[PDB]
C-alpha cells in the first residue's frame, strides 16, 4: 500500500526525474522531484516503479 | 571576486528573466554523468564551488562552467571533474537546515572573461530586510523541461520574523527569506546563487535551497543563509 501514496515533489528546489504510481490512473508515472521530503511512492525509473507495483 | 568581465542588466526561475549571456560568471550548471542538469552552483574560487547539500552530489556527477544556452554548442565551456564532496555535517534532513555542500575539483577551474568567482561574505556581515538582491539559474520557468537560457531574478530580502508569517518554526538561523514579490525559484534552481550587490561586487548571501512545492510567487523562497555557514566553509577549504 505504498502505491497508494500520493505523488509528493517536497519543497526542495532540485531538478530530479522520478516516477510515481497513480492510482486515479492506475499506471506508473514521471513526475519531477525537488529532492527533500519524498514519501514511498517515488522511484529512479519506470521499470523499477512496475516491478513493484502493476 | 564578484565583478562579472560582462556586466549583468536587470529589468529590477518563475517570472524571471533571461540573463545577458556570461554576465554572471561564477554561475555552474551541475550535470550527471548522461548530462541531465539537477541543481546549480557558484565558483568561489578557481578550486571550489558551493552549492545546497539536498542536491546530493558525487564525484560521478561534473561541475560546468562557462555555460549560458545549454542547448548551443557554440559556448566554449568547461566540463569540470569533481575530486571530492564535502557535506556540511550539520546538514538537517529533516528541517533542510546547514543546507550547504562544498564540492573540490579535480582540477581548477580556468578563470576568463565568463567564468569567474562570486565573493563571499565575513559571518558578521548585515544584509538588510529590504535589499534587492538578485538569484539566477537554469530552474523551470513555469511548474517538462528545464530551460535552455540561463535565466535571473531580482527580490528583495526578508526579515526573518516577516518569513515565519508564512512558514511559521520552518525558518532557521541558517536559513534567510527572499521573494514573495512575483518571482520564484523553482526545480532545478537549488544550490545556484542568491547575491547581493555589495561596495560594486556582489557577494554570495543566500544559497537557493527551498520554497512553495508550486513556485508559487506570491510566498517566498528559502534560501541557505550563508554568512552563518561561511566559517565553516573556510574551515573546509583549510582543511582540505
Amino acid at each position: 500500500s505504498i502505491c497508494s501514496e500520493p505523488k509528493k515533489v517536497g519543497r526542495c528546489k532540485g531538478y530530479f526525474p522520478r516516477f510515481y504510481f497513480d492510482s486515479e490512473t492506475g499506471k506508473c508515472t514521471p513526475f519531477i522531484y525537488g529532492g527533500c521530503g519524498g514519501n514511498g511512492n517515488n522511484f529512479e525509473t519506470l521499470h523499477q516503479c512496475r516491478a513493484i507495483c502493476r | 571576486c564578484g565583478v562579472p568581465a560582462i556586466q549583468p542588466v536587470l529589468s529590477g526561475i518563475v517570472n524571471g528573466e533571461e540573463a545577458v549571456p556570461g554576465s554572471w560568471p561564477w554561475q555552474v550548471s551541475l550535470q550527471d554523468k548522461t548530462g541531465f542538469h539537477f541543481c546549480g552552483g557558484s565558483l568561489i574560487n578557481e578550486n571550489w564551488v558551493v552549492t545546497a547539500a539536498h542536491c546530493g552530489v558525487t564525484t560521478s556527477d561534473v561541475v560546468v562552467a562557462g555555460e549560458f544556452d545549454q542547448g548551443s554548442s557554440s559556448e566554449k565551456i568547461q566540463k569540470l571533474k569533481i575530486a571530492k564532496v564535502f557535506k556540511n555535517s550539520k546538514y538537517n534532513s529533516l528541517t533542510i537546515n546547514n543546507d550547504i555542500t562544498l564540492l573540490k575539483l579535480s582540477t581548477a577551474a580556468s578563470f576568463s572573461q565568463t567564468v569567474s568567482a562570486v565573493c563571499l561574505p565575513s559571518a558578521s556581515d548585515d544584509f538588510a530586510a529590504g535589499t534587492t538582491c538578485v538569484t539566477t539559474g537554469w530552474g523551470l520557468t513555469r511548474y517538462a523541461n528545464t530551460p535552455d537560457r540561463l535565466q535571473q531574478a531580482s527580490l528583495p530580502l526578508l526579515s526573518n520574523t516577516n518569513c515565519k508569517k508564512y512558514w511559521g518554526t520552518k525558518i532557521k538561523d541558517a536559513m534567510i527569506c527572499a521573494g514573495a514579490s512575483g518571482v520564484s525559484s523553482c526545480m532545478g534552481d537549488s544550490g545556484g546563487p542568491l547575491v547581493c550587490k555589495k561596495n560594486g561586487a556582489w557577494t554570495l548571501v543566500g544559497i537557493v535551497s527551498w520554497g512553495s512545492s508550486t513556485c508559487s510567487t506570491s510566498t517566498p523562497g528559502v534560501y541557505a543563509r550563508v554568512t552563518a555557514l561561511v566559517n565553516w566553509v573556510q574551515q573546509t577549504l583549510a582543511a582540505n
